């Protein structure tokens, strides 16, 4: 058992390394694919950008 | 997400209709956190706490005086022998002696 | 006097959680939001072919979630945009001419 | 007047209910092993946890960890200003005012 | 059935059971979706309480 | 470690005292370590308070 | 104190055994983490895991709340805050 | 530079695990740049800063979101935020001991 | 001991969940009120800080609910 | 109110209106044989039919 | 109310028309040199003297 033991506990050790750097590479995939979406949208903004100071869409009157 | 009125469990606290307060704490928070432990608690020791161990405290020892004493006392049978007749073991052992 | 006073504070209530309406009327908004928003209010929500697949899929989930944060079930259009966002997912691996004819 | 109350239920013990105390145990203390095995982590070089680090990668949304003196006590707090959004029209509701009674289709 | 309309705090009361085990489903769904596990520990040396008795396999 | 102990304390006095000094020093370490995981458990019932 | 048989010395030799009791303990320790230990591993990933899953119930709440303040939006009337005999303002989101 | 970087760290990892070279490659793959960055320094703590320009997208008082390393232990602070804990609580009724068991012994058990 | 060593993502009932909110507020009024006592909080000590001149008077009769009939 | 761990506890709730303070009182001790065991039964035993009488009429 | 034979003792008193419910508290532990021992100190020390914050203002 101590045997099996010493063993277990070098594969744990590795074990942990790998599951984490995997988990953050998996983070770091999503992310890309984000900024490549963000990248496609920033295209579609009007030459100037947005008049941020009225509303898009103006529904109704102001009498 | 249909019975807002209703379902208050599932709405936010009233700090959160308040419109008034490096890192800021969040301004919307719902009631439906109470239903976690370590929503604002943190989870520090949280692993740890069934590992602070005692050890038992008994003591088997007991003065035998035997010069008290004349006569033999009763004793149990624990298991039965194995080591005589274990071959009929399963074929005598339903019945008494 | 009530209904101002009530309707003002829920003016700074939703300006105090950055809400943002049919009428986009928010300045603190994303651009990429801004443009996701307003896609969902006035345009068509579509995928580009210049996306690889994943991207695609990258986008339809944000427009799902954002929708579904947006409009409850009690809201009649939750149905209709669900729906055409679904025939989106079923639709990724095409182009927008071939996706016209079966998402219109 | 609540504070600085008076005994209100009795305190008792029943006959031969054990206590499983013995007569050296206020000697006895508790111990945990936690404070030396973070020495010996930090001294040989072993693995670290990730609440070391501040920043948090289990979410897509940014966290970055807020610690309480000690690297063991920490909480995530989102750093995004959330924006949200309603697919809802404005001011075509009057809950206050009973509808049932009003003739109109809203009414009905 | 409870009938929120009028009693609400009493309905909630009673269904807000429901509404915790769909907050578990939620994630039990997430984790489904996305990948999430962890390293499991070796069996114990009592996980058995009785040499006799069977370890019934759980997923 | 008899020969050792009896070559420094070679009476019951001193023994008495060697092991009463044992027991003092072991105390006074396990309450150092104490001291600390308190202060830890301390800040969490404070942060339990504060929720 | 330093050398003689004394009570000094006597109690210098306790503080030194336990001293050498501590050490050994430290001993101990290093031996089990370094070569008999995979529970630390464990508990790690398990934590993490906890981490993932509490983010993500925080995150559906604070939608569910936010759901419910956008129920208000209806509700909300731009006109009220116009002052009589005046003109409405588009930051009020007309 | 960043993934290239990255790259080799992974395979050679540090005791941090690439956390600080994960964060750089997703900063610097966004469009119109990192919105946080690693302050520079001759102090010897390094910072996590926010650039201000994206400072409205974020909740936050100051650019400053702490520093890029965990505290070390230190008995002094953990003192210092047990104190001010309590002294944002302010509750009459902590320490209070209302029965002791009876000892020589200051505090028996612990 | 159910999370982290049997695997229980979810290991606290709605009762289990009300136990715990109910040890919390406890702690809370323990450190609030000091001397607090049974009634209040589940707990009984002997002694206890009194005024000095202890008034006894009968308690009011239970408040009369109007009632159908 | 229901709950033991109110002070006003089986006292009518409070409102900003007058209101008549007779409470309804639920079913604690039914009978054996209750024939009937429809909803339209069942529910009179926790809440009135017709609703409460607690409403109001506004003056404005 | 006043009495301690009251169960609302201490608590403001309920009228038909809404009222705010913080209370009048008389002066129990006083200072010892109370300079103006005219009525028109006293009086405060049991009644305010702009009469309490109970009064209604009817719709009818
Ligand atoms: C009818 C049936 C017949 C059939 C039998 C069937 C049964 C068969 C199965 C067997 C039974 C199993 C049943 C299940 C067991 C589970 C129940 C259980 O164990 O716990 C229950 C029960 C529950 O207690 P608890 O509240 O739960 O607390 C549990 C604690 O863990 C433990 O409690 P504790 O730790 O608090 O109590 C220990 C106690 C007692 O501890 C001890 O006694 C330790 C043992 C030492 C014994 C040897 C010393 C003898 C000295 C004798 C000399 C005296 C002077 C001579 C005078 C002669 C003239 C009379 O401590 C003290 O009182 C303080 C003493 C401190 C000093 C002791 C150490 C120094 C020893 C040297 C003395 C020097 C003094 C110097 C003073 C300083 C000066 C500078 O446990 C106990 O109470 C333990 C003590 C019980 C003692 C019983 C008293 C009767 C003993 C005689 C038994 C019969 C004798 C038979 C003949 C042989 C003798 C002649
Ligand atoms: C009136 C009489 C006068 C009295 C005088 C008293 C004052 C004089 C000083 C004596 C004071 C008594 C000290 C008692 C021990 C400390 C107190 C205590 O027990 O706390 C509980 C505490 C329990 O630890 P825990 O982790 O919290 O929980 C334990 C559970 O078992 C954990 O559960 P688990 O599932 O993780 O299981 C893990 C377990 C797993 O264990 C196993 O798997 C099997 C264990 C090994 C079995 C053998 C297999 C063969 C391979 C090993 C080879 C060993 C033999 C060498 C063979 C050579 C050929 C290869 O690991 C162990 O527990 C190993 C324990 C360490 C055993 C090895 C240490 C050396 C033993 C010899 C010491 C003799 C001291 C004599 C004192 C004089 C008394 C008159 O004990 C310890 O901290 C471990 C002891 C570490 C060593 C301390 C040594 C320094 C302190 C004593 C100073 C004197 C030593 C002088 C050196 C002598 C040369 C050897
Ligand atoms: C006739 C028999 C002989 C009578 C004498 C027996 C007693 C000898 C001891 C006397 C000295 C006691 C100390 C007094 C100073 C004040 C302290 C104190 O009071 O606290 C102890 C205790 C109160 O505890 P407390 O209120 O919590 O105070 C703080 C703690 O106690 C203390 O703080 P802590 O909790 O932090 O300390 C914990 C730890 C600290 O201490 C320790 O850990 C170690 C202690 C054990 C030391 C072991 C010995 C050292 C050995 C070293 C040498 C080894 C090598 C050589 C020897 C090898 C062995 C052969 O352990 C202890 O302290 C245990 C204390 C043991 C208490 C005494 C237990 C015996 C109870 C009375 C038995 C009566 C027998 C029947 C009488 C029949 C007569 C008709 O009070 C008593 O024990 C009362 C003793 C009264 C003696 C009564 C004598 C009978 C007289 C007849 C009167 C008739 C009316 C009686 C009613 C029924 C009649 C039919
Ligand atoms: C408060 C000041 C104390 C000053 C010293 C005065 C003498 C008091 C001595 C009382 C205890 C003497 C026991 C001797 C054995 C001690 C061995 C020991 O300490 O090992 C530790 C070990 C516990 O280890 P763990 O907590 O499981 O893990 C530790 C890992 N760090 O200690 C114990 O188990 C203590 C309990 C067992 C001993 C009890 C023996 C019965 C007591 C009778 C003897 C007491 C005599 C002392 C009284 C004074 C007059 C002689
Ligand atoms: C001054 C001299 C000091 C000498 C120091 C001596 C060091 C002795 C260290 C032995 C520690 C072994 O520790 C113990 O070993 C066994 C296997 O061997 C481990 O393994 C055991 O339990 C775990 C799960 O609980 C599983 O691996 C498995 O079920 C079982 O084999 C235990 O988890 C561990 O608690």
């Amino acid at each position: 058992q101590g045997i099996k033991t010493v063993y277990a506990s070098c594969r744990y050790r590795k074990l942990n390394e790998r599951e984490i750097i995997s988990d953050r590479y998996t983070w770091l995939h999503e992310r890309m694919l984000e900024d490549e979406v963000e990248r496609v949208l920033l295209e579609q903004v009007p030459a100037g950008g947005f008049d941020k100071t009225r509303p898009g869409l103006l529904l109704g009157p102001s009498t | 997400p249909f019975m807002w009125r209703q379902r208050a469990y599932c709405a936010p606290v009233p700090s959160a209709f308040a419109s008034q307060q490096g890192v800021r704490k969040p301004l919307l928070r719902s009631n439906s956190e109470s239903l976690s432990v370590f929503s604002q608690i943190p989870d520090g020791l949280l692993g740890h706490t069934t590992s602070v161990t005692m050890g038992n405290s008994d003591i088997f020892f007991l003065p035998k005086p035997s010069n008290l004493l004349k006569i033999a006392l009763p004793a149990f049978v624990f298991m039965p022998n194995l080591t005589i007749f274990t071959r009929a073991f399963p074929f005598y052992a339903h019945t008494s002696a | 006097k009530i209904l101002r006073d009530r309707n003002i504070g829920l003016f700074n209530l939703l300006q105090h959680h950055n809400f943002a309406g049919l009428s986009v009327n928010n300045a603190k908004l994303s651009d990429s939001q801004r443009v996701m928003w307003t896609d969902l209010v006035q345009g068509k929500p579509d995928v580009e072919d210049k996306l690889s697949v994943d991207a695609r899929e990258m986008k339809v989930d944000m427009y799902e979630k954002l929708f579904k944060q947006a409009a409850d079930l009690e809201n009649p259009c939750r149905m209709p945009g669900v729906a055409y966002l679904r025939c989106l997912r079923d639709t990724l691996t095409e182009t927008q001419s071939a996706r016209r004819s079966s998402c219109l | 007047s609540m504070d600085h109350g008076m005994q209100y239920s009795s305190i008792y013990w029943e006959t031969s209910h054990r206590t499983y105390l013995p007569f050296w145990a206020s000697l006895t203390q508790k111990f945990s092993w936690k404070i030396m095995d973070d020495q010996i982590r930090s001294f040989l070089r072993l693995p670290k946890p990730v609440t070391t680090e501040p920043f948090v990668f289990s979410s897509g949304s940014p966290y970055i960890r807020r610690y309480f003196g000690d690297a063991d006590i920490s909480v995530p707090v989102p750093l995004h200003a959330p924006a949200h959004f309603a697919f809802v029209p404005t001011g075509t509701v009057s809950p206050w005012e009973e509808t049932g009674m009003e003739t109109g289709p809203q009414g009905a | 059935s409870a009938q929120a309309r009028i009693d609400p705090q009493g309905a909630a009361t009673k269904c807000v059971k429901w509404f915790n085990e769909w907050r578990q489903c939620a994630w039990d769904q997430e984790k489904m979706v996305k990948g999430y596990n962890y390293i499991e520990d070796r069996r114990a040396r009592k996980h058995k309480p009785y040499i006799g008795a069977p370890d019934l396999q759980y997923s | 470690v008899n020969a050792f102990v009896v070559k420094h304390n070679p009476d019951l006095r001193l023994q008495f005292v060697a092991f009463a000094s044992f027991i003092a020093t072991h105390m006074a370490i396990t309450k150092e370590f104490n001291d600390m995981y308190q202060r830890l458990v301390d800040i969490t019932s404070l942060l339990e308070l504060q929720a | 104190a330093i050398k003689g048989p004394s009570v000094p010395h006597s109690i210098l030799f306790g503080v030194g055994a336990g001293c050498c009791a501590y050490a050994g303990y430290y001993l101990y320790r290093a031996m089990r983490l370094t070569f008999f230990d995979t529970e630390s591993v464990a508990l790690q990933s398990r934590l993490r895991y906890a981490e993932k899953q509490k983010l993500f119930h925080q995150e559906l709440d604070r939608e569910l709340a936010a759901g419910h303040i956008a129920s208000l939006v209806a509700e909300y009337d731009p006109v009220a805050t116009r002052l009589p005999f005046q003109p409405m303002q588009d930051r009020y989101r007309v | 530079d960043e993934g290239i970087n990255l790259m080799k760290c992974t395979k050679n990892p540090d005791p941090s695990f690439c956390a600080k070279e994960f964060v750089a490659m997703r900063e610097c793959n966004r469009p119109q740049g990192p919105h946080l960055v690693l302050s520079s320094s001759p102090s010897s703590p390094p910072h996590y800063e926010l650039r201000p320009e994206v400072k409205h997208l974020y909740n936050v008082d100051s650019t400053d979101l702490g520093s890029a390393v965990a505290p070390v232990r230190s008995k002094e602070q953990l003192d210092r935020v047990a104190d001010s804990l309590k002294a944002d609580l302010n509750l009459p009724g902590y320490g209070h001991i209302p029965y002791k068991w009876e000892s020589l012994r200051p505090n028996p058990g612990a | 001991a159910r999370y982290c060593y049997r695997g229980l993502d979810h290991p606290f009932t709605l009762n289990e969940m009300k136990d715990f909110l109910f040890k919390l507020r406890e702690q809370y009024l323990v450190n609030k009120y000091e001397g607090i006592q049974f009634p209040f909080v589940f707990r009984q000590f002997n002694r206890v800080s009194t005024p000095g001149t202890l008034e006894v008077h009968t308690s009011p009769a239970l408040q009369q609910q109007p009632h159908f009939h | 109110n229901s709950s033991i761990y109110d002070n006003r506890n089986h006292e009518a709730v409070r409102h900003p209106w007058s209101t008549d303070a007779r409470t309804f009182h639920p079913n604690d001790n039914p009978e054996a044989d209750r024939i009937n065991t429809q909803y339209s039964n069942m529910v009179s035993d926790s809440f009135p039919e017709g609703g409460f009488s607690d409403a109001p009429r506004f003056s404005s």
